[PDB]
RNA sequence: GCCAGGCUGUCUCCACCCGAGACUCAGUGAAAUUGAACUCGCUGUGAAGAUGCAGUGUACCCGCGGCAAG
RNA sequence: CGAAGGUGUGCUGUGAGGCAUGCUGGAGGUAUCAGAAGUGCGAAUGCUGACAUAAGUAACGAUAAAGCGGGUGAAAAGCCCGCUCGCCGGAAGACCAAGGGUUCCUGUCCAACGUUAAUCGGGGCAGGGUGAGUCGACCCCUAAGGCGAGGCCGAAAGGCG
RNA sequence: GUGAAGAGGGAAACAACCCAGACCGCCAGCUAAGGUCCCAAAGUCAUGGUUAAGUGGGAAACGCGGAAGA
RNA sequence: CCCGGCGAGGGGAGUGAAAAAGAACCUGAAACCGUGUACGUACAAGCAGUGGGAGCACGCUUAGGCGUGUGACUGCGUACC
RNA sequence: GGUUAAGCGACUAAGCGUACACGGUGGAUGCCCUGGCAGUCAGAGGCGAUGAAGGACGUGCUAAUCUGCGAUAAGCGUCGG
């Protein structure tokens, strides 16, 4: 079980169209604090939901 | 005009970091920096330091406007191999490649 | 004396791969697998020196018949009427009279129904 | 097949598992706060509010159960004593998980999982 | 090498469960082998087992988990 | 005021070929006529250097098992401290013989290595460390064995003693 | 006689079958074998007939049955 | 001088004829790897070429149906030693 | 012009192929030699128990190497350029 021909760099290019990654682009801007963050987690200075976390 | 910052013999391979390089392309500076920041690849971050660098040598040596720049061209190539020895079954050996990525990025305002 | 001939095989190579444009990737790119491929081109395009010919006549031919058809004649008869009637108009010619010109055709049709008449 | 059966795997064998869970329930008793994976935390979850729980109601009984739990004499020292009280007017939701991004080692799930009070 | 007694999933007939791979994610990163590939089925032929010839039918393009009939 | 070399364009010949010139090249090339080849590569399971192939697949090297708070650090799960769980415990404990020859400790650091991140290490650089009359070697005697003056043998080397 | 060392056209591909020995080129005509319903260029042409079985499109011995290729 | 971690690395200024000479440092090919430009490609079958062939973008012509880049469709075509 | 109905119909490229400009490892081609191969003319045709050829260890203001040297140790004494 081994390959009798070599594959293309045009099926290397098509078996790898799919690797492709995704955007969040859902930037989620606190209102008490004003930064931006990912969808239900806390900033980097733990702000979340309004609310002081210790943020350490 | 055009500022390019470009970062050499990198510690990651071409082919995995034009996957998170080809999102970049084509967007504006803070979409690309959020993007970049909030994903999680060491390629990721590479790219982040070099877009970083390029912003900077922007604001430095050209005039002023950094809102308004641009990711214009981003490509990344391969450059030196590393040749290593590994040992295997039979006291053969294989010759292992570990690559390395060359990383450019031109931003331009016009 | 020592010769170096990597000037020589550098040109021949190029010589080789500027004939081998659009060979979709490895047969293009490749100097042996174009070589092969300039050299079978090569043949298909002097076989087809002479398929151009034989196409050519072979669609003039259907041309002619389909507008003799139109007028109410078959191409076989047509042909007969006209060398009867010491019309020696090439097909070619013919075919592209029956495109632009109706009426040449017509007249064409109605001569050669006369000398077979 | 997973077919209504609960438990997250998290491989391992079932006494590390239970050693897991029970020091990292007595970290987190001790510290009002601790920051793991959030599968981690889920589970945690289901293991730890039922020592509050127990620990609602002071008893001979019930300080023994809670030893045996988590094996630790500082932990059940400080239930029966400390948040005892402090949830004794909540029925449930003693402990609250709040997701932190990812680990640069690992880029797995991470979350901070504290007391709901926590008293400041 | 054969026979007698218990024994058992060897089997009738295979079922569930406990761990490591197998699957996704993060990082590192080979080999066997590779004339060129836009690499379908059936009939006939063909250096004698046709992905590639002549006739006919089918099939949007490209990935992912397995079987190996070639 | 622009030669070889590399890359395109145009012209030309029945051919291997020849001429003009844009581009990088900043120092050599050589007309015509004659003479010798280490004189013309597409294959010999050919050799040397580089690169795709399967593929970003396997694999990441016994199922003793890690977790939590803090310190340094830009980055902490693998560095350090404190707490909890587990393994070996006629071993996975300690010292020697043989072997290895500074890998031992401190300060500093990520160029390359750890099948991953590393600040860590048996990794790079600089410094320190080995103190013998009582340890062993050394030294005296000695089996197996070796050398072995005189001597025997053998063309010479050389064998025995 | 062909191939071996002969291209090309016709029969489905096919080398031992038929025509025909490729100096090169032209978007010219004619013809040899083979065909004129389309695929695919040409007669759905005529004249006097045969066939009822798709015989044509599988094969001899008897009076269409023997007559069968995965 | 600036980004970068006190780094590697890069962008400016300057020396330099040249830094398209930066110590991985004369000239810098081919195979391999990407970007931007122009065309084709999600109903079509086979040595992936050839003849015809529109269509699609640019320059020329001081319109002239010309060349370059691709080949939807179509007859033929079962690699080399 | 609005509605119903019938026929035709490009504009999409997740990716891929073709041609052009620019790039990345690549050190091939071209240019150069304090390097080798082969001959001619000459000396020598041997070195050493007054200790040969070759080696270990040391010698700088020196941490390491090459070279010279050997407790007088990258040198010392006499006589010349």
């Amino acid at each position: 079980a081994v390959q009798q021909n070599k594959p293309t760099r045009s099926k290397r290019g098509m078996r790898r169209s799919h690797d492709a990654l995704t955007a969040v682009t859902s930037l989620s801007v606190d209102k008490t604090s004003g930064e931006k963050h990912l969808r239900h987690h806390i900033t980097a200075d733990g702000y979340y939901r309004g609310r002081k976390v210790i943020a350490k | 005009m055009e500022t390019i910052a470009k970062h050499r013999h990198a510690r990651s391979s071409a082919q995995k970091v034009r996957l998170v390089a080809d999102l970049i392309r084509g967007k504006k500076v803070s979409q690309a920096l959020d993007i970049l920041t909030y994903t999680n690849k060491k390629a990721a971050v590479l790219v982040k330091k070099v877009l970083e660098s390029a912003i900077a040598n922007a604001e430095h040596n050209d005039g002023a406007d950094i809102d308004d720049l641009k990711v214009t061209k981003i490509f990344v190539d391969e450059g030196p191999s590393m040749k290593r020895i590994m040992p295997r079954a039979k006291g053969r050996a294989d010759r292992i490649l570990k690559r390395t990525s060359h990383i450019t990025v031109v931003v331009s305002d016009r | 004396a020592r010769v170096k001939r990597g000037v020589i095989a550098r040109a021949r190579h190029k010589k080789i791969l500027k004939q081998a444009k659009g060979y979709y990737g490895a047969r293009s790119r490749v100097y042996r697998v174009a070589f092969q491929a300039v050299i079978k081109a090569g043949q298909y395009a002097y076989r087809d020196r002479r398929q151009r010919k034989r196409q050519f006549r072979q669609l003039w031919i259907a041309r002619i018949n389909a507008a003799a058809r139109q007028n109410g004649i078959s191409y076989s008869k047509f042909i007969n009427g006209l060398k009867k009637a010491s019309v020696e108009i090439d097909r070619k010619i013919l075919a592209d009279i029956a495109v632009f010109d109706k009426v040449a055709f017509t007249a064409l049709v109605e001569k050669a129904k006369a000398a077979l008449a | 097949m997973r077919h209504r059966k609960s438990g997250r795997q998290l491989n391992r064998n079932s006494s590390h598992r239970q050693a897991m869970f029970r020091n990292m329930a007595g970290s987190l008793v001790r510290h009002e706060i601790i920051k793991t994976t959030l599968p981690k935390a889920k589970e945690l979850r289901r293991v730890v509010e039922p020592l509050i729980t127990l620990a609602k109601t002071d008893s001979v009984a019930n300080r023994r159960l809670a030893f045996a739990r988590t094996r630790d004499n500082e932990i059940v020292a400080k239930l029966f004593n400390e948040l005892g009280p402090r949830f004794a007017s909540r029925a449930g939701g003693y402990t609250r998980i709040l997701k932190c991004g990812f680990r640069a080692g690992d880029n797995a799930p991470m979350a901070y999982i504290e007391l709901v009070d926590r008293s400041e």
